[PDB]
RNA sequence: GGCCAGCAUCAGUUUUGGUGGCAGGAUAAAUCCAUAGGAAUGUAGCUUGCCUCGGUAAGUAUUAUAGCCUGUG
RNA sequence: AAGCUCGUAUCAGUUUUAUGAGGUAAAGCGAAAACUUUAAAUAUGUAAGAAGUCGGACAUUUGAAUGAAGAGCUUUUAGUGGGCCAUUUUUGGUAAGCAGAACUGGCGAUGCGGGAUGAACCGAACGUAGAGUUAAGGUGCCGGAAUACACGCUCAUCAGACACCACAAAAGGUGUUAGUUCAUCUAGACAGCCGGACGGUGGCCAUGGAAGUCGGAAUCCGCUAAGGAGUGUGUAACAACUCACCGGCCGAAUGAACUA
RNA sequence: CUAUCUAGCGAAACCACAGCCAAGGGGGCUUGGCAGAAUCAGCGGGGA
RNA sequence: GCAGUCAAGCGUUCAUAGCGACAUUGCUUUUUGAUUCUUCGAUGUCGGCUCUUCCUAUCAUACCGAAGCAGAAUUCGGUAAGCGUUGGAUUGUUCACCCACUAAUAGGGAGUGAGCUGGGUUACCCUACUGAU
RNA sequence: UUUGCUCCACACAAUAUAGAUGGAUACGAAUAAGGCGUCCUUGUGGCGUCGCUGAACCAUAGCAGGCUAGCAACGGUGCACUUGGCGGAAAGGCCUUGGGUGCUUGCUGGCGAAUUGCAAUGUCAUUUUGCGUGGGGAUAAAUCAUUUGUAUACGACUUAGA
């Protein structure tokens, strides 16, 4: 839905003579709870022999941003698997936040690929510092001195079914 | 992939001046003047002093930027039109029978007229356009010059000029005769 | 711009591109050549001929005559003071802009700049510049000369090139029987006047190496006197 | 236009190919390599007088047919679907010669197909070697061989044998 | 003392607003205060060019005649 | 439906534990996957108690959960005996369609909302009425409900609004957006304009003519920044022009292939 | 000669209802096109 | 068709465990413009004339492109169905026909399950239509 | 016309309302542009200003709207006339002249309202028609029958008939 950051331990349970194994953690993005549970369950399915009855949760802790209001270049490594064998791919954000960012990739990632939520996997997300190792362009752009642009043909939404007015954009 | 803003530069030279109201345009200069409507582009215009303007588009599409450079290449199409004028020339080659070439005047229509094309006795008459003026090669066999500031006038007088004589059913090779363009210059010659 | 691109021509030829495997091989070559070598001259070339420089080879082997691009080259000399093989290197790095080709030689300053006073060819227009002689195509048979020698002996010029000659030439070029006529004389160009490439081309159609060709250099280190020499000699 | 495309990739191909850089005796030589399954047909003015069954199917008939006469038959075998030859390919050495049908032993599905002589796939066949003209231990001659049919005669007149060797 | 209705207060059911007090999380994160360091889509300042004589160009310059980023508190 | 023993009890289209008649070897370590060596899963059996435990001894925390205190013995009575679809498993297969079995669910006797309409779809426990809330489906108008908000992509010279993997189907396409892997570069990428693009050499037969290009086969070295025993136009040959290759002006990022 | 009209006489067959069309629904319902009282003569294309 | 040749790719590995596109070689009833009454035993139904209207995948007619297209004539191909597409002779197995003319004498559906040919197994109700008040 | 038709006045009756209950308040073109005002050299001009909702502009107190007194102004508005224009796209209206006639909440006074009984649409608008009341106006055609025949199934159609 709105989407939050959550932080996750699974622990694998004491069995004798090995007790406590090594505390695997994931970071994973979900607009709840339980959501990030399962989702931290089934990777870890596909990562190493593991089940749920085997295995079990040590806690659960949304990560709030460092700070948020910097606007930041994200990088995020990322998977698929659509219909074809699974694939990988890279994206750039200019955004605010983490979250916000990949809420945004996968609305897009549902637009130009036809690519659900469920068949996606996240490897990574980076913020990067220094500007000009952004490989893309479409926010390249965005990163220039003294910059100034329009928002050409505004158009106001009124409740009326009626203007007497003979409207006008402005320009 | 979206580019955000696309732009090209114009250069109006010293002598020529533009008037630009909304995406109206003329063009005025010492041979003349012209004039063009572009409302169906949606672009903007700018000066920045006297010498340049800058065309420019937000927010492009690919196919909205590919008309940005045109609309430039146009203007400035007119703007040779008036400092220079274009000028084409043609010749109109026989092989057995030769063109009896003229102009004509049919309540001011200026027709071009040719007869005895291939033996023939139709007559085909063309009209001319508006801005652009003919005349036939004097001291030079079998050749003719129009001239003119619209080079969209002239090419298309033209072009219809040598469509006319698009001789049908025969074999290409054999009936090198037509008219046709000898090139394509402008007025000046000097400059 | 993925789609509505241009096809670019592909072909099955030979050659192959070289990269930058020949940009830094010649780059330490010429800097191998430098303490080998003691005379080193600058030379503006723009008009070249291959066998001209063959020639110049073939007859200077103890020299070494060594073209490639510019950059580079200045590269290789060193363009800073800060950076270069040798000392005061900078500086004549500086000068040289134009075609430049470069000679390493041991031998003497003075056979070499009486030399290439001594050395002239025949070549062509290579437009902005002037050609000393005007060419008047006269109103009859035209010839692969241009009414240079006698009419018996021109040949006529081929019914193959007159197209180009109505379309680059821009010249009224009229067929009648399988020589090619003309209706009108053309003068082409006159003396003073600085050539453009439609003229220059046209002479060069009619094959004629009417311009003289002499090379100029501009300056001359030594590498024992670690000294510049600065030199206009054409 | 795939076409065109992969023969220019072909060309691409060869010309990076240029870039980069049988035991058989004489005679032999200077050759180029209830219920279901049956409709009742009621035949005549008064429609109870069925008695007649068709084969609407490919046979081999044999050189002698003597035909029996037409009021104790009870099964017709039309004059058109009858092979004589039949292309046989040899495995080895790819060469397919167009040789005629002896017998037909083995029929799958069932012991009537054999002696009726449907060439259905999976029917192994008596072929003979004329032309080819081995010569085996003791200076033989050969005139019957076997071969397995794969290709069905109803899709196509055409029948391929591939000689067991 | 029949018919139709209305107002108030009450109950069951229920819809929709206002508003207050509390608990939690990293005892929110952030903003904000100080502090240290860093760097540029380099602010002041310095150098050169034009000159429309102040705006570019390229260098300088880590807060200055703007400010930003990070670390800790 | 009637009795008689009672609600003491009875069981249950159920889970848990233990267990086979058998392994799927998805674990090769258990002889250089050779190996029955058994992580399990594919589910039936059995049970979880006085109907039991070792003549005699031991009561309901008297032997797991969960639910129903309506179950059982004997007697007796009406109607009824065939069939389409789906799913799961699995055998035979066919170009393909599929055929056969086994289990299960729907319809049959059964209405309602939606699906524009409807034997097979989706939802849904039918007395009459009121009020409320919702399912499946939908909200431009018909039509009750937001011409809601918001990210993207799409502009079809008969789109699509599809139920979806599914049949034409693998691909074509200088439409379009996003990616992947490689290549290039101010030590000058790509576009371009300008120059060179050679000598032995017109290399061998081949021919009337064959000179880098009618054509067979050869693939050299020389200088070289670079320049082929030589892409393409070409004349009867020759010549001339062009790339592929370098280099001069410009200065900025670009290009091959592939996926979606 | 009838057919037609008029004066007079005067039946039967047949009949769930009755009717306008295309697509759809594995004559009527759904969606659409039209439909203006009442009617005459020919018509032979159809008629649970 | 079948057996090959490349294999683009696929088989998570194997290319011959195995698939495998486009091409291409393999004869396919008589190799020299030499040439078989293959319409011969199918008891099986299919064969034919007036008139509407539709589709186009065009036979001509109109316009166009390319073709060694000198022209005339003609072959292919594109748009296009507005209009048009003839008259005769013919059966123990016409089979596919000849004759001529014509600019040409193209192809199929919905058709007479109401008239006709074989060796042959209440059209009277209303409907709409055409005419009329 | 036993006064029938018609234009206009007011009295009552019915008669209904796809639904008044302050006002359908007038530019055009463009929207990657414009409008309004002002200035000039009058143009695609300059200069300023505005939109970013009609959430406005106009109208608006009085018994569902009275009787009266003035003050200030000579302005506004209504009614019926009357002068002169304008508009044809379905104009059926919009201006405008003159005066007469009221009212004027521009401002200050005085009287009244009650009791419809704590609210019940509390009725006030328009379409249509008839009877009556009293002042005007003007005095037809068609059809059937007959007959024709350019048409004719009968109808219809087309001709003539004081």
């Amino acid at each position: 839905a709105h989407f939050k950051e959550y932080q996750v331990i699974g622990r694998r349970l004491p069995t004798e003579s090995v007790p406590e194994p090594k505390l695997f953690r994931m970071r994973i993005f979900a607009s709840n709870e339980v959501i990030a549970k399962s989702r931290y369950w089934y990777f870890l399915q596909k990562l190493h022999k593991v089940k749920k009855a085997s295995g079990e949760i040590v806690s659960i802790n949304q990560i709030n941003e460092a700070h948020p209001t910097k606007v930041k270049n994200f990088g995020v490594w990322v998977r698929y698997d659509s219909r074809s064998g699974t694939h990988n791919m890279y994206k750039e954000i200019r955004d605010v936040s983490r979250v916000a960012a990949v809420e945004t990739l996968y609305q897009d990632m549902a637009a130009r690929h036809r690519a659900r939520f469920r068949s996606i996997h996240i490897l990574k997300v980076a913020e990067i510092e220094k500007t000009a190792d952004v490989k893309r362009q479409y926010v390249k752009q965005f990163l220039t001195k003294d910059l100034k642009f329009p928002l050409p043909h505004r158009v106001q939404k009124s409740t009326k079914t009626f203007s007497y007015k003979r409207p006008s954009t402005f320009y | 992939m979206k580019y955000i803003q696309t732009e090209q530069q114009i250069e109006v030279p010293e002598g020529v001046t533009v008037s630009i109201k909304s995406r109206i345009v003329k063009v005025v200069g010492p041979r003349g003047t012209l004039t063009k409507n572009l409302k169906h582009i949606d672009v903007t215009f700018t000066k920045v002093n006297n010498q340049l303007i800058k065309v420019a588009v937000h927010n492009g599409g690919r196919k909205h930027v590919a008309a940005l450079r045109t609309v430039k290449s146009l203007v400035d199409n007119m703007i040779t039109g008036v400092t220079k004028g274009y000028k084409y020339k043609m010749r109109y080659v026989y092989a057995h029978f030769p063109i009896n070439v003229n102009i004509v005047e049919k309540d001011g229509a200026k027709f071009i007229e040719v007869r005895n094309f291939l033996g023939d006795k139709k007559i085909r008459n063309v009209p001319v356009r508006d801005g652009v003026t003919i005349e036939f090669s004097t001291n030079v066999k079998d050749e003719i010059v129009l001239s003119g500031n619209s080079v969209e006038d002239v090419s298309q007088n033209a072009a219809d000029l040598q469509q006319i004589c698009r001789v049908r059913n025969k074999d290409i090779r054999k009936f090198l005769d037509g008219i046709y363009v000898s090139h394509k210059g402008f007025i000046t010659e000097d400059l | 711009m993925p789609r509505s691109k241009r096809s670019k021509l592909v072909t099955l030829a030979q050659t192959d591109k070289k990269g930058r495997e020949n940009k830094e091989r010649i780059f330490d070559e010429v800097r191998e050549a430098l303490d080998t070598y003691r005379y080193v001259w600058v030379l503006h070339l723009d008009d070249v001929r291959t066998p001209v420089l063959q020639e110049i080879r073939t007859s200077w082997a103890g020299s070494k005559l060594i073209m490639g691009k510019r950059k580079v080259l200045q590269k290789a000399l060193g363009e800073k003071r800060e950076e270069e093989y040798k000392e005061n290197l900078y500086q004549l790095s500086k000068l040289c802009s134009g075609v430049t080709g470069l000679l390493f030689t041991d031998e003497d300053v003075n056979t070499v700049k009486e030399y290439f006073k001594s050395y002239v060819r025949s070549d062509y227009s290579r437009p902005n510049t002037k050609a000393p002689l005007t060419f008047t195509i006269p109103e009859g048979i035209v010839y692969s000369r241009g009414g240079q020698i006698p009419a018996e002996e021109d040949v006529p010029m081929i019914h193959s090139l007159e197209p180009t000659m109505r379309n680059k030439f821009e010249i009224p070029t009229k067929i009648k029987a399988g020589k090619i006529t003309i209706d009108s004389p053309y003068l082409v160009c006159t003396e003073g006047e600085k050539l453009d490439v439609r003229q220059a081309l046209i002479l060069k159609q009619f094959g004629i190496a009417a311009s003289e060709f002499k090379v100029k250099v501009s300056a001359y280190y030594d590498n024992d006197s670690s000294t510049v020499e600065s030199t206009n000699i054409n | 236009r795939y076409a065109e495309k992969v023969s220019m990739r072909k060309k691409i191909k060869a010309h990076e190919q240029s870039k980069v850089k049988d035991a058989l005796p004489t005679y032999l030589l200077d050759r180029e390599q209830e219920e279901e399954m049956f409709k009742v047909i009621k035949t005549g003015k008064s429609r109870s007088k069925s008695w007649k069954r068709m084969i609407t199917k490919h046979t081999f008939v044999g050189e002698g047919f003597t035909r029996r006469p037409v009021k104790m038959e009870r099964i017709i075998r039309p004059s058109a679907l009858r092979q004589k030859k039949a292309n046989v390919t040899h495995p080895e050495l790819g060469v397919t010669v167009f040789l005629p049908i002896l017998a037909v032993k083995k029929n799958p599905q069932s012991p009537m197909y054999t002696q009726l002589g449907v060439l259905t796939k999976g029917t192994i066949i008596e072929v003979n070697v004329s032309e080819l003209g081995m010569v085996t231990a003791g200076g033989k001659v050969v005139w019957g061989k076997y071969a397995q049919v794969t290709n069905e005669p109803d899709r196509d007149g055409c029948v391929n044998a591939v000689l067991l060797v």
